[PDB]
RNA sequence: GAAAUUGUUGAAAGGGAAGGGCAUUUGAUCAGACA
RNA sequence: GGAAUACUGCCAGCUGGGACUGAGGACUGCGACGUAAGUCAAGGAUGCUGGCAUAAUGGUUAUAUGCCGCCCGUCUUGAAACACGGACCAAGGAGUCUAACGUCUAUGCGAGUGUUUGGGUGUAAAACCCAUACGCGUAAUGAAAGUGAACGUAGGUUGGGGCCUCGCAAGAGGUGCACAAUCGACCGAUCCUGAGGAUGGAUUUGAGUAAGAGCAUAGCUGUUGGGACCCGAAAG
RNA sequence: AAGCUCGUAUCAGUUUUAUGAAUGUAAGAAUGAAGAGCUUUUAGUGGGCCAUUUUUGGUAAGC
């Protein structure tokens, strides 16, 4: 049930040691799944192929 | 007694200095918005010129307005509406979009009309229906010193810094949003458009995601 | 004395339910205690009840139309109390004061400039 | 939480009036506890015996402190020697008044204490045994 | 003592946001932009039709 | 010397109910301010 | 090829018409314009002007008109409904007094407390004084006989409002009230130790001691007994 | 209702992530709230009718 908590606290112990041993912006908190960032997707080989209920 | 005009004049000098800081910040935000939207336009044009497709960056901010009454609501969504501070009908709040918040929206779809706000709507919402939670006590904004006194802890020092933290969903979004008392909107000026309000927006109703027409909707509610 | 315009909220009298039907039921207000009364559950078209929403404006409460608080007075020594407060309070000569003494109080109130609400009381010629 | 005390004593009302002023002004946590204690009932303020004051002066580094009781100070027969300090309370039992004065110290009121310790400095507040009685 | 709305009543609009003077002066909402000639490619046009 | 209940006189209303609430016209009647 | 325009979105763009509202009452604040002085639409209405000065406001009232509006009370049940009471008016008409015990609050005194059984006195059922006892409490435990609560600064550890020292503050430490948990000392009955019942050993009991907290009066009130919230019963 | 603490990090008919054979835990995830705990005691209360969704049985059909 709490199998992840002890492991992530051990990861918090690894990231606290890494925090002290570096000029740090810490971020040990888990952030939820963000909205998707912008990307330019190219259609050079992979052509935008049409479909329809032909059927 | 002294101090009658001396401390007054020094206070006026401090007022002028603080105001000038706000001015150059506002100019910086104005230029930021303008260049941002120009970047979206030009990247779209360049994608078409390359024979490619440009996806936009997915929206990170929604405005949620309650559509239904307090009664005949299941508890599973009734708790959710209290958590989004949608206590009465037509009460509106801003929501940061994550995986955690999007499913909260999916539970309450038949009871709210939400979408993605522009800068113009947020500017008009905060300027007209702007109210702060100062210890409690729904305080009307009207003065920049009122914003700075509470939110100077988080950088924010004027009305437009607060709007900036809302739209450009920032490091201190939670504090600016929770500071803002849930907006109390009137029924829409032109009407709802639809005959029956409680169908999904796609099938000739009001509720659910409308994505962009929330700007048309909330500006009439404002 | 400068006062706001008086808004009463309810000009009418809150008469008791079925006071106009029966003669044994007085017009004096009583709350309908019964659980199946349509008056208690405030139905459409039933009589309006006294509730605290009908409370008069605090700045214009207890004031006569002239912006004066009425003050009952029996004799000269009690009238002499309103020497300083002439535009706040106005004298009211008590019902039981004789016609001999009312002329004394009226003349004295004219001298100090204290307003009497009821002259012509026992002043027949 | 209480606005006005259940007491009808005009002198207790004057002490309440005095400490409402000092509790809201001086912002010292002494006056807030004192003014809280004056709103309590008879069963809620049990008497402090002169024996407990004797203990509080045997206390380490608490010799020349001004002891404050917001109940009543009662006489005791079990003790034989009493120190030389100033005791502040509402009422003193005739015997305890006699004992404090005979030992050499002073027995003062609460307003007298309010002049001497407005911020409640060098003070010590004792309350009596509550759950000891039923 | 009373809530003066911005948007209307330009005086309280200038009380908040001191940039409002500069925004109105330069117009800055009715601001023109320079045009380019980035024509859409053959692939985009053919797949649109 | 109350009310129930009745007579007379004056006003008003009344096509298979009446009394009640909101609002006003109409008729009746009344309060100040101009001391 | 070179344009226009629709639609969509923005303007801290300008300019009209209409409605409802004017709360507050010397000055403070935030601002804007101005070269400055000063002004302002900036912390809620002022300026000008006219009719009347009484039934013209408005109220009360009888009616008309538009719209609304089951007959109250009781008793049932998940509801509605039945059913039962209600010809009309006046006056009368139902949680009262007391005893006993208890909670909370107020007051007096406080390891004490209570005068009012009585006596003295009295301006005379009032008030004002009081000797001797008595009641409850200050000690409990055991079936009774009986015995009877400090080894310690009245005890150690854990928290603990306050207060004290340092701290330009945050904070650290000392002291720790009431009170709460755990390990101990004494009283009581309960067995080995054998000094007969000794010094010491271990718990069980208690509404224990561990530096008292009660007594009395008054008020709100609860339980029980009284005719006991008012009227009614098949009677011996 | 009363007293004593902390007015707080005391939590929530909610989502997420992870652990699991629409329910179970944890969180230095989200979002929401200043009404939290502990004694003491003091009223009233101890029926159900209708409908929606799961699910097991049923039949001319209801159920």
């Amino acid at each position: 049930c709490r199998q992840e908590f002890l492991e992530r606290v051990k990861a918090n112990a690894a990231k606290r040691a890494e925090a002290k041993a570096q000029g740090v912006a810490v971020q040990l908190k888990r952030q939820p799944a963000q909205p998707r960032e912008s990307r330019i997707v190219s259609t050079e080989g992979n052509v935008p192929q049409t479909l329809a209920p032909v059927p | 007694a002294e101090q009658v005009a001396a401390e007054r004049a020094a206070r006026k000098a401090a007022n002028k200095e603080k105001r000038a800081i706000i001015l150059e910040r506002n100019a910086a935000y104005q230029k930021e918005y303008e260049t941002a939207e120009r970047n979206i336009i030009q990247a779209k044009r360049d994608a078409k010129a390359a024979g490619s497709y440009y996806v936009e960056a997915q929206h990170k901010l929604v405005f949620v307005v309650r559509i239904k009454g307090i009664n005949k609501i299941p508890p599973k969504p009734r708790k959710v509406l209290q958590l989004l501070r949608l206590t009465r009908i037509n009460s509106g709040t801003f929501v940061k979009v994550t995986k955690a918040t999007l499913e909260l929206l999916k539970l309450i779809e038949p009871y709210v009309a939400y979408g993605y706000p522009s800068y113009s709507t947020i500017r008009q919402l905060v300027y007209k229906r702007g109210f702060g939670k100062i210890n409690k006590q729904r305080v009307p904004l009207s003065d920049n010193a009122i914003i700075e006194a509470n939110l100077g802890k988080y950088g924010i020092l004027s009305i437009d810094d607060l709007i900036h933290e809302i739209i450009t969903v920032g490091p201190h979004f939670k504090q600016a949003n929770n500071f803002l008392w849930p907006f109390k909107l009137s029924n829409p000026s032109g009407g709802w458009g639809v005959p029956r309000k409680f169908k999904h927006f796609i099938q000739g109703g009001s509720f659910g995601n409308r994505e962009e027409f929330i700007n048309k909707l909330v500006k009439s509610m404002n | 004395l400068p006062h706001p315009k008086i808004v009463k909220k309810h000009t009418k009298k809150f008469k008791r339910h079925h006071s106009d039907r029966y003669h044994r039921v007085a017009e004096n207000w009583r709350k309908q205690k019964g659980i199946d009364s349509v008056v208690r559950r405030r139905f459409r078209g039933n009589i309006s009840q006294p509730k605290i929403g009908y409370g008069s404006n605090k700045k214009t409460k207890f004031l006569s139309p002239s912006g004066h608080k009425t003050f009952l007075v029996a004799n000269v020594k009690d009238l002499e109390t309103l020497t300083m407060h002439t535009k706040t309070y106005a004298a009211e000569i008590a019902h039981n004061i004789s016609a001999k003494n009312r002329v004394v109080i009226l003349a004295r109130a004219k001298a100090l400039g204290i307003k009497v609400t009821n002259p012509k009381g026992r002043l027949a010629l | 939480h209480r606005t006005a005390p259940k007491s009808d004593n005009v002198y207790l009302k004057l002490l309440v009036k005095l400490y409402t002023f000092l509790a809201r002004r001086t912002d010292a946590p002494f006056n807030k506890v004192v003014l809280k204690a004056l709103f309590l009932s008879k069963i809620n303020r049990p008497p402090v015996s002169v024996s407990r004051i004797a203990r509080a002066l045997k206390q380490e580094g608490a010799a020349n402190k001004t002891v404050v009781v917001v109940g009543t100070v009662t006489d005791d027969a079990r003790i034989f020697e009493f120190p030389k300090t100033t005791v502040a309370a509402l009422r003193f039992t005739a015997g305890a008044r006699a004992k404090i004065v005979k030992a050499g110290g002073e027995c003062i009121t609460l307003d007298q204490l309010a002049v001497r310790a407005p911020k409640g400095q060098n003070t010590l507040i004792l309350r009596g045994p509550r759950n000891s009685r039923e | 003592v009373l809530k003066k709305n911005p948007l209307k009543n330009k005086q309280v609009l200038l009380r908040l946001n001191p940039y409002a003077k500069v925004f109105a002066a330069e117009k800055l909402g009715s601001k023109k932009a320079e045009k380019t000639g980035t024509k859409p490619a053959a692939v985009f046009t053919e797949t649109l039709k």
